[PDB]
C-alpha cells in the first residue's frame, strides 16, 4: 500500500517532492528526485535508484515518487516483522519457548489458529529456540 | 406478472460446488496480509 508510511513521514515525503518540483506540475527529475530523497536522509545509491526508478519525459510525479518509496516502506515493515518474530520468543528472556509456552503463544495470537493448526505449524517448524520460531515464521 | 415471477424465481441461484470451494479457499484466510482485518461480512457466503 502507498500509506506504509506515517503520516509525518509521508508529510515530509509531500514536503521534499514539493521541493525538488517547484515549478508546480508535479513532476520531478529523476536527479531533482534523488537530491529531495538525499536531502531527506534517504541517500541511494545508482544503481539503487536506478532500481526504484525502474519499478515505478524523464521526470517522475509526487505519486510516482510516493509509490517508489512505499517499496521500501514495505521492506523495512518486512523486516521489522521479522524481528518481531524473532524476539518473541526472548520477550519472556529465556530465548527458547517450550511446548507450552508457544502453544500459549499461539492461543494469544488468534489467527484462526486451532489446536490442529497449532500441531501442524509446530511439526513444521520440545522447546523452540528463537531462530526456529523465526524460521518457521518466515516459511 | 406471470411473466414477471418466473423470471425472479428463475433467476435465483442454485447449489454449486465451485461456489463452495472457492468460499472455502477465501475463508482459508483469517485476515489481510497486513494492516487489515479480513472481516467479509458483506461477502458472507458465497453460495445461498
Amino acid at each position: 500500500m502507498a500509506d506504509q508510511l506515517t503520516e509525518e513521514q509521508i508529510a515530509e515525503f509531500k514536503e521534499a517532492f514539493s521541493l525538488f518540483d517547484k515549478d508546480g506540475d508535479g513532476t520531478i527529475t529523476t536527479k531533482a528526485l534523488g537530491t529531495v530523497m538525499r536531502s531527506l536522509g534517504q541517500n541511494p545509491t545508482e544503481a539503487e535508484l536506478q532500481d526504484m526508478i525502474n519499478e515505478v519525459n524523464g521526470t517522475i510525479d509526487f505519486p510516482a515518487f510516493l509509490t517508489m518509496m512505499a517499496r521500501k516502506m514495505k521492506d523495512t515493515d518486512s523486516e521489522e516483522e521479522i524481528r518481531e518474530a524473532f524476539r518473541v520468543f526472548d520477550k519472556d528472556g529465556n530465548g527458547y519457548i517450550s511446548a507450552a509456552a508457544l502453544r500459549h503463544v499461539m492461543t494469544n495470537l488468534g489467527e484462526k489458529l486451532t489446536d490442529e493448526e497449532v500441531d501442524e505449524m509446530i511439526r513444521e517448524a520440545g522447546q523452540v529456540n528463537y531462530e526456529a520460531f523465526v524460521q518457521m515464521m518466515t516459511a | 406478472f406471470f411473466q414477471s415471477i418466473q423470471a425472479l424465481m428463475q433467476t435465483c441461484s442454485v447449489l454449486d460446488l465451485n461456489a463452495f470451494e472457492r468460499q472455502n479457499k477465501a475463508e482459508g484466510l483469517g485476515m489481510v496480509n497486513e494492516d487489515g482485518t479480513v472481516i467479509n461480512r458483506q461477502n458472507g457466503e458465497k453460495v445461498m
